[PDB]
């Protein structure tokens, strides 16, 4: 079902496997963060740029 | 009969029969013809099934088309495609290395979806290669055969096997499809029937069910005898269709976060939808047939289905419960038995229609996959088919199959029977089909089933013995690709004249009768007693009632090039495939008489061949001369046929084409018009009939070995002529330009007095080892000379002359004339390959005569070196004089069982003295069978002995009893068949008599000239520095493994170390031994091998410190 | 396959000293390992 720890424990064994493939284990590699908007890269790049004028003014 | 200018060749046949030979090019030219779409064929197929005459391209294009976006808002497709006429003629793609093609044209439509809007366009899709009138394709010039190649059929498959521990059956089941993933459904040790599905076994056939949508209860009502599956579902410890469409999905597709939409549609994607499970036509087919799902439907819907696999599941179960016939719900009953695979019930023939139409699949749908990653990213409303479609991926797909691929062979022609056997060939090898490796003694078998279908006695005797075979005479090729043949169906004991193709399910289902059965002259059995292969292969005697089919004629079972054998039944089948494969080498002579004792298969096999003239309409000869013929047709028109003088085959052979008509004869439309390069007066001649003796003489036909009278060479009796062709490019350069001419550098004018002014040398005038062809000089450059060569030209005034000298020169063992020069040029607008500005081909031919260690052989296959020719004088001669031409050994000939050379000989004596059966007091009864106007023959007149219904031994003894005398009353040869022959030696008449006649042979293609090699200092290798092998370079011999251990063995050193170091790989120890030697010093010491060395470099370069140490 | 070493050995330094996320730094030092096993023994681990 969805539900009763069925699912989730083929889930987390499933995860926990070898891929010897190695496109395939970068793939699954990759495919753990989820996608943005506009507005968060926005803030992101705000964040970059005071951490760079930040990095700056310490030199 | 049945050729209008047939020569009367008097047979020895018994048996009438009603079928006559098809053409034996059909397999190539009707399958090429369905790839095309041709009138012909879909005519034909109107006549046998014009429910839905599909030529191969066009159902490419219906199987493609439409093609869809993945929103699906706008489409294309496919249509109508059609053929242009030969961009040039057959002759001229030969001369100017162009390939036999014709463009194709398509009709794509593009299709608007959301809006609406239609574009249909004329597409190019791209030179499409043809296949000419003998079957064959020309690519670059030369001219290619593409072979048919036998694989298994997709379908399903069960078998049963032995555990040999616990002793109880395991069955299985292989549904293998095409273009697609396995599954297999065995039954194991316990009663857990596995599913194993793409190698992953484990999960039992109820989570499938399950998987599928079967709930337990109806698996139960579908299985209520099946005990092992009711166990399984006992111990299923797995219940929920979701929970078991989540352990398919961790089973078959780990490290994936399964989800429960995913998996619903994983399987319809592995297993229903088209896309990616696609078995063919003829797996469908098979399938069909196998359950008996749908009797009537027509075929369509290539994809598997779960009605079928839940039959594939309850065959399995009640095959191993032990049933003997199934009905399927809805279906018709069907009997439960292992099926195997080397029944030809299973290994269908695909063809080269449907090599060339897989290649044309798997190239449209990387243009297919193209089209749609363009048909996205460029805008909408502005594209048009011509821009979507790409056309270089299908172009690239056949050019690759055409060329760089096993299955398209270089098509070698020694003679027409070299080249008719070349087509017709079935090879099991190839991509798709299994390798040598791995290929198992089981399959190299002749089953029971390759009766009619394929020849058990021809195919190669090296490491491909068995993967290789030949069509049957009267074989034919199913739709599917099965392999039919004809049959006579007899009723209630009647022989009627209705021919029906049977397959191997056909043949095995129904009982055949055989074809010498003695027929009572209307229809019924004299005996009700006959002759009758049944199911498995069994030969039984049944009465005649039971008897449902005949075979058409004897010989049914036997290939083209094993029917020319005479007297085949009385040889064994070692030495009959010896014979056979070995008819197939024979080189073409200047003169190629016809043989006196043969077959009824030499005729047909020589017109059908492709390499006779024949007039295709009636007419009147007009005018006639040696470079061509003018028929003059009954109305009006008249049309002139080319001849082809000296023209070289693909493997250095002679291919002249001598009319054989007159200036006032008249021809019908199907008469041979002009001879071929083995070919006599139409029918077929390999070789010549020679004066045989079976005495061993003198040591010299010892073990194989063969003695020829001088008068061969004399007469030219075996002589062949060799064309050899020499190509050089004179080509571009980073420091200049290479050019044609006579100045050549540090050269003398000795060597220039047969070269032209332009630089090639004169036609007609002879060359010799080491002359100069084509004068080519490239530009050197600059190199800096030693102070002693500087010295030497400051002496004799001679310049720098700053350009190399590199000419073709006639390499080494070559002599004769020079026929032809073919010069190309980039200035005269001649395709040629990019870099290349000049090209000259120069044709040699040497006229060689016969010598010894040539390669001569018989129908019986008895081969054997010619040890010494002898001169005229000192040979056996008969009591009148004439010297025997050929003698063999006595020896040879019991121990190899081919017996049948005797039996020929004895025949080919009879034909060519002539004989006279004197029935003054009635017909002799040894000749009561035998058919008229054979009772007397003129002297050198040609017989014709078929197959498996010839003469008979009680036949050849009285024919030898009447041998009327050759010009004063003498009959030189006895009853017996022997002969006194006087010994030309030494004088006294041999003791005893000895065996006399006529036998056939032929010239091999296994020539000293091309065999003798020598080298003493030549290039070397590369990486190693040891020398290069072949005598297409200079090269050295093998010095083996197994030589070295004799070396050892032999408790020898010195010449060991000789032969591995200052021979071979000893840099500057070959250049010392060689001044040594020109100087008369002694031989120095040698030194440690290159070859060592470079080993000692890459176990270096493999990280591994390798260090050698002194002490 | 010297080229494929060099390439990838090259390509890791780029990454190392420019400054990348330890997925992709992780990533290519694999197919650096993974060149250097096909250049040692091709087909002895996965696909030739």
């Amino acid at each position: 079902e969805d539900e009763s720890e069925a699912l989730r424990q083929a889930r987390k064994d499933a995860e926990l496997t070898a891929s010897a493939d190695s496109v395939r284990a970068y793939l699954k590699q990759i495919g753990k963060v989820a996608l943005l908007n506009a507005e968060e890269e926005v803030e992101l790049a705000k964040r970059i740029e005071a951490g760079l004028y930040a990095t700056q003014l310490m030199t | 009969n049945s050729v209008p200018g047939a020569p009367n060749r008097v047979s020895f046949a018994k048996l009438r029969e009603p079928l006559e030979v098809p053409g034996l090019l059909d397999v190539q030219t009707d399958s090429f013809e369905w790839l095309i779409g041709s009138p012909r064929w879909r005519e034909s197929a109107a006549e046998r099934g014009d429910v839905n005459p599909v030529g191969g391209l066009e159902e490419v294009l219906y199987e493609l088309s439409p093609i869809e976006d993945f929103s699906g808002s706008m489409s294309l497709s496919f249509s109508d495609p059609r053929f242009d006429d030969v961009k040039a003629p057959v002759d001229e793609c030969k001369d100017k290395d162009m390939t036999y093609a014709a463009p194709l044209f398509v009709t794509a439509e593009f299709i608007n979806n959301n809006t609406g809007e239609i574009k249909s366009q004329t597409v190019f899709m791209g030179d499409f290669p043809m296949m000419t009138e003998k079957g064959t394709f020309i690519i670059n010039g030369t001219e290619r055969v593409v072979v048919s190649q036998l694989v298994r059929s997709p379908g399903v498959y069960f078998d049963e096997t032995i555990d040999k521990s616990t002793d109880k059956t395991l069955h299985s089941v292989k549904v293998i499809p095409s273009r697609g993933a396995w599954l297999e459904f065995d039954v194991d040790k316990r009663d857990t029937v596995g599913v194993r599905i793409d190698r992953k076994r484990r999960q039992p056939v109820t989570v499938l069910l399950k998987a599928l949508g079967w709930t337990s209860e109806q698996i139960v009502e579908r299985f209520g005898f099946s005990e092992i599956m009711r166990s399984t579902l006992e111990k299923d410890n797995t219940v929920g269709t979701d929970e078991a469409l989540l352990d398919i999905y961790r089973k078959l597709r780990p490290g994936e976060p399964p989800t429960k939409e995913s998996a619903q549609t994983l399987l319809e994607n592995l297993f229903f939808k088209e896309k990616r499970y696609d078995l063919a036509r003829v797996g469908r087919y098979k399938v069909n047939k196998k359950l008996g799902l749908h009797v009537g439907e027509p075929i369509t819907s290539s994809t598997l289905t779960e009605e079928d696999v839940v039959a594939t599941i309850e065959y399995l179960v009640r095959l191993h419960e032990g049933q003997t016939t199934m009905t399927v719900p809805g279906g018709v009953e069907v009997p439960v038995e292992t099926d195997d695979i080397d029944h030809f019930g299973n290994r269908r023939l695909r063809t080269v229609g449907e090599l060339i139409q897989n290649q044309i699949r798997v190239g449209m749908s990387r243009m297919e996959r193209v089209v749609r990653e363009r048909m996205t990213t460029q805008d909408v409303e502005a594209i048009t088919p011509q821009t979507l479609i790409n056309i270089r991926p299908v172009v690239a797909a056949i050019k690759e199959f055409f060329g760089t691929s096993q299955l398209s062979q270089f098509m070698d022609q020694n003679n027409p029977l070299s080249g008719l056997t070349h087509k017709r060939r079935l090879s099991a090898l190839g991509p798709g089909g299994l390798s040598r490796e791995r290929a198992g003694l089981e399959v190299r078998d002749v089953h029971p089933s390759h009766y009619g279908r394929m020849c058990p006695i021809e195919t190669p005797e090296g490491p491909n013995i068995g993967l290789i075979g030949s069509l049957s005479v009267y074989a034919r090729v199913n739709p599917f690709g099965f392999i039919e043949t004809p049959y006579r169906k007899v009723v209630d004991g009647v022989v009627s004249d209705e021919i029906v193709y049977l397959t191997a399910d056909e043949e095995d289902r129904h009982v055949v009768a055989q074809a010498n059965s003695p027929i009572d002259a209307d229809g019924r059995f004299v005996e009700p007693r006959v002759l009758v292969r049944r199911k498995a292969g069994e030969v039984e005697y049944v009465p005649s009632s039971e008897v449902d089919y005949m075979d058409v004629s004897p010989r049914q079972m036997v290939s083209v090039a094993t029917a020319m054998i005479p007297f085949l039944e009385h040889d064994d089948a070692n030495r009959a495939l010896m014979g056979a494969n070995m008819q197939r080498q024979a080189v073409p002579l200047v003169r190629s008489e016809a043989p006196l004792v043969g077959t009824g298969m030499e005729l047909r096999a020589a017109i059908d061949a492709g390499d006779v003239v024949v007039a295709e309409e009636s007419g009147v000869i007009e005018e006639v001369s040696a470079d061509y013929i003018t028929v003059m047709h009954d109305n009006g028109t008249r049309r002139t046929y080319r001849m082809r003088k000296f023209a070289r085959s693909n493997h250095g052979t002679c291919a002249n084409q001598c009319p054989i008509v007159d200036a006032g004869d008249r021809v019908e439309a199907g008469q041979v018009i002009a001879d071929g390069p083995c070919t006599d007066d139409g029918e077929m001649a390999l070789g010549k009939n020679l004066l045989v003796a079976i005495m061993p003489w003198e040591g010299h036909n010892y073990e194989d070995a063969i003695i020829l009278s001088n008068r061969l060479v004399e007469e030219d009796v075996l002589t062949s002529i060799h064309i050899e062709e020499h190509e050089i490019d004179a080509r571009d350069t980073k420091l200049g330009a290479e050019e044609i001419t006579r100045d050549i550098p540090n050269i003398s004018d000795e060597v220039l007095a047969d070269l032209d002014e332009r630089g090639i040398v004169r036609i007609g005038a002879e060359v010799r080892d080491g002359d100069i062809l084509v004068g080519k000089v490239t530009p050197k450059g600059e190199t800096e000379l030693t102070p002693e060569e500087r010295l030497l030209r400051a002496i004799f005034g001679e310049k720098a002359r700053e350009v190399r000298d590199t000419s073709l020169k006639v390499p080494h063992g070559e002599s004769g004339k020079v026929i032809g020069i073919r010069v190309f040029s980039r200035e005269d607008e001649d395709e040629l390959p990019a870099g290349v500005n000049e090209l000259v081909r120069v044709y040699v031919a040497q006229k060689r005569k016969i010598s010894d260690g040539d390669k001569l052989a018989g129908r019986h296959g008895n081969k054997g070196v010619i040890g010494k020719i002898l001169p005229v004088e000192d040979m056996p001669f008969l009591a009148d004089g004439t010297p025997v031409d050929i003698i063999l050994n006595t020896h040879g000939v019991p121990r190899r069982m081919n017996i049948g050379q005797i039996l020929e000989t004895h025949l080919g004596w009879c034909a060519h003295s002539g004989w006279k059966v004197d029935a003054a007091k009635g017909v002799p009864d040894w000749a009561a069978r035998l058919p008229d106007e054979l009772l007397e023959a003129q002297p050198n007149a040609i017989v014709s002995t078929p197959v498996f219904d010839g003469a008979q031994e009680a036949e050849l003894q009285g024919l030898l009893s009447c041998t009327l005398p050759n010009r004063d009353g003498d009959v030189l040869v006895d009853a017996d068949g022997k002969a006194m022959l006087f010994d030309g030696r030494s004088g006294e008449p041999f003791p005893y008599p000895v065996t006399v006649g006529y036998m056939y042979i032929m010239k091999l293609h296994h020539l000293v000239d091309d065999k003798i090699h020598a080298r003493s200092t030549g290039p070397y290798s590369m990486i190693t520095q040891q020398p290069l092998g072949g005598k297409a370079q200079f090269g050295g011999q093998r010095f083996g493994e197994m030589e070295c251990w004799a070396m050892q063995a032999y408790g020898a050193a010195y010449t060991l170390q000789e032969l591995l170091t200052i021979k071979s790989d000893d840099t500057v120890g070959r250049v010392k031994v060689y001044e040594a030697i020109v100087k008369g010093e002694n031989i120095p010491e040698p030194g440690i091998p290159e070859s060592f060395k470079v080993l000692l470099k890459e176990l270096q370069s493999l990280c591994l410190n390798v260090e050698v140490l002194s002490s | 396959l010297y080229r494929r070493v060099i390439n990838r050995n090259n390509r890791l330094k780029r990454l190392i000293d420019l400054g990348a996320p330890e997925i992709i730094v992780n990533n290519e030092k694999r197919m650096l390992q993974e060149s250097v096993d096909a250049l040692f023994d091709n087909g002895r681990r996965g696909r030739p």
